[PDB]
């Protein structure tokens, strides 16, 4: 009965530019227990992905500022670790979030090969500052999650659908960011990009026009690995 | 024909001999600056008006018509821009790479139609190619335009030294656009280390020296280097022409790439 | 002249007659698309000739020159942007008001020259007004340009009657110019809300009935309205002609508001 | 000899985007208890305003879609009434600091007029949200901190400055907005823009360039508040 209504608090703050309140409300309408829809699914990817992106570009910054040269060089050190404090208790919260209550209740192929896509996702979050044996474990488990989706979307899940584009373009730049093999992600981008042109001709206006975009960031993420 | 009677024209501003007015539009109008034309100048300003009436393309300086009442002036298209010499280091506006290569392609675009028509621009600099509006490149006067001293870092060793100053083939402004290309590659400028006009004119002049060409971009690949390298040289006998040019930064603008980070999948809805 | 060899051109694509393609840089070609000029098509196509040679304005679609062996075509410049129709209705991309009257503005000085150089575009709708760029207008196509049926929306009831379809004055520029103002004001298209167009065409052609003025926004001033509804009169012999129209729209551009709300001071450092 | 080190984080929490960490250092570093000089005083104000801004934008934007119509209504008041509790806990945080530490011990007019301005100011930010006895108490408290600016700015203080003509743009946009008198906004504008055209021709490069961007920003409200 309060379905509605944490939705409704969702999208107003989503409209009110306050993601906090929004991945909030999120995280209730998910806790109450039941199947979601494709809206306020993608209410939650929006909203968690602000907030973790706005982090993360903060720590970007702070990084850079760092990495320049003296009490300057430990400030920005603790600078940096308070926003990983923040961003591993973010990432944690959303993982923890979908191992409990998301993936196991989901019941389509295209639920589940969506949440495994934003569990391995945010695995990659976790990769990208941590280090270590930590990174060790992450990267484990972006890859297994990632895999999984890759296996359900072959198996069953449309060539052209913008979600199996988009699961290829992450998966693609998880490995040339992370794993540092940029062979492998040059290979899976050139196939995905290789069935969605020969799936391509059948598309609608509409279908054409989402997919085309994740299209255009699998080339322009080609250009710029094959690039010296 | 592409005479415009005096009385309907005005003159608002001297912001350059050229003074911004408007006419059915705001224009520019290169007022001659003599009272009297000696049978010399009448005869530069015919050859002017005939060099720019065959000249129509989009990254050419558009003509709008000749007054020749009480005054010469030619009335040319009026662009909302910098002269391109600010961009470089005056104003250090700082394109990106991918920014970078689009302004070198419509340069050589426009120098392409220009020697189509059998029309040689003659020595050319940074500031007549004017960065109009979004990226657009327009090139500047034809003054010294001619159909078939302040500085000196940007015309060709071979033009400097008119042996006997008659002579003005396609390689002057292949080594004028090569210039012009490093030059925005760059951002900087060569033979500025020093003050010495003379010293540097005579060294590059005469074959002594050679514009330093290490002062190029990491991001730079290895064609444009090569592209630029070829621009550059003491020798033109067969300096590569602009068809040819042109071909090969398309073919390198075609093979760059125009994001500096992977990215991901944008956000949904 | 503007001859240009048929050998030393390419036609990449079929998108528009017109073909896109190359010519020292991307321009538009215009084939005739019929193997066999009949005379009156060939006095057709020296009469366009004619009127884009005497055109050189920067809200004028450039003429590059005309190819005439084995086929005629005009090749003229190309524009990366919508012809302003999509941006009306279609595309809809709904301009602010500030941005609102510098389209009117600079399609008014378009037509000044055009007027000026004794060139009646004569029939002229929205998708001849090419929206190029950053927001800088560009006149299109010159097929019934003389120099002295799909949509009925954008054109003169006196036009329509032709008694004798002589007579081609330019008022009938001037209500062309009005209603594309219209559809530029409000983003709307009136005799839309129904699908007659013989009925309508002949309520609006015989004085019957006039387009509805009170669509327009509620942020547009009232000197907007007086101005519109000057265009927009059935009467043609004294509609007031394209230099006051200009010196009208200048004024009332100059005592326009530029922003929605208040401001204060902006972020210091 | 703390007071490096929290301008040095404030800093650095400006380049990262995080404005919430600048603006608690800036509040430490002035509740240590010296004078400030113009860097750390335009740290401050940029960062309050920062963030003043950022609260007083959603609460715009929740007010705009509340106007429409049938829980939502009041899920879009509970909202509002949330948004307005941040606004005036950061409102008069900073009135607080500014009576407490800031004006008392300030020594120079240019420092009076711009603590009584920035007080005015956040005591309009407040007036724009409060309705009934507190918007009366908060006009007449940001009226009466203007106005004695105004007075040392007209009596010591340069006419070309950009601290007056800022001071004048923003007495008029209160004047305009809040005391719903038009007429006394455009005659402040009026007189405020002639005395600066009159010592205009004597400024140099730099103090053009920065003095321009506020007259352009008054010629603007000036043509807004005549248009009709």
């Amino acid at each position: 009965v309060d379905k509605e209504e944490l939705v409704q608090r969702a999208k107003l703050a989503e409209q009110a530019e306050r993601y906090d309140d929004m991945a909030a409300a999120m995280k209730e309408v998910t806790e109450t227990g039941v199947e979601l829809s494709n809206e306020e699914r993608n209410l939650l990817s929006v909203a968690y992905k602000n907030v973790v992106g706005a982090r993360r570009s903060s720590w970007r910054v702070i990084s850079s500022i760092e990495q320049k040269t003296e009490r300057k060089q430990q400030m920005a050190k603790e600078y940096r670790v308070k926003v990983e404090k923040e961003l591993r208790e973010i990432c944690y919260d959303v993982l923890g979030l979908l191992d409990k209550h998301l993936i196991p209740k989901a019941s389509n192929p295209e639920s589940k090969v969506f949440y495994l896509k934003m569990k391995g996702d945010y695995y990659r979050y976790l990769a990208e500052v941590a280090t270590g044996e930590t990174r060790n474990s992450v990267v484990e488990d972006s890859q297994k999650a990632y895999q999984d989706a890759f296996e359900i979307s072959k198996a069953k899940m449309q060539p052209t659908h913008p979600i199996r584009l988009g699961l290829a373009l992450n998966f693609s730049v998880f490995y040339y960011e992370i794993l540092n093999s940029p062979d492998k992600a040059c290979q899976l981008a050139k196939q995905a990009f290789d069935d969605a042109i020969a799936e391509l001709d059948t598309l609608n206006e509409d279908s054409y026009k989402d997919s085309t975009l994740i299209m255009q960031l699998l080339r322009d993420n080609l250009t710029l690995w094959t690039s010296d | 024909d592409w005479e415009i009677e005096a009385s309907e024209v005005m003159l608002s501003t001297r912001i350059g001999t050229v003074y911004k007015g408007k006419w059915h539009g705001d224009v520019a109008v290169k007022i001659l600056k003599v009272v009297d034309p000696t049978p010399e100048q009448f005869q530069a300003f015919r050859n002017e008006v005939a060099v720019l009436r065959k000249t129509r393309h989009v990254n050419i300086l558009l003509f709008m018509g000749y007054m020749t009442k009480d005054n010469l002036a030619i009335v040319t298209q009026w662009c909302e821009g910098s002269s391109l010499y600010k961009h470089l280091h005056v104003q250090e506006t700082k394109f990106q790479m991918f920014q970078l290569i689009d302004i070198a392609r419509q340069t050589a675009q426009g120098m392409d139609y220009l020697h189509a028509k059998n029309i040689i621009h003659r020595d050319m600099k940074s500031n007549n190619i004017f960065l109009h509006e979004g990226l657009t490149v327009k090139i500047g006067d034809f003054g010294l335009a001619t159909v078939k001293t302040g500085s000196v870092l940007w015309m060709a060793p071979e033009v400097i030294r008119m042996q006997d100053n008659n002579p003005f083939s396609f390689q002057s402004d292949v080594y004028s656009y090569g210039i012009v290309l490093y030059e925005l590659m760059t951002g900087e400028l060569p033979y500025s280390h020093i003050n010495n006009r003379d010293q540097i004119i005579f060294m590059v002049g005469r074959g002594y020296a050679s514009p330093d060409l290490s002062k190029l971009y990491k991001n730079c690949p290895k064609a444009m280097k090569r592209l630029v390298a070829d621009c550059v040289k003491k020798v033109k006998e067969e300096r590569p022409l602009f068809p040819q040019i042109l071909s090969s930064i398309e073919l390198l603008q075609h093979s760059l790439p125009k994001i500096n980070r992977s990215a991901s999948e944008p956000s949904l809805h």
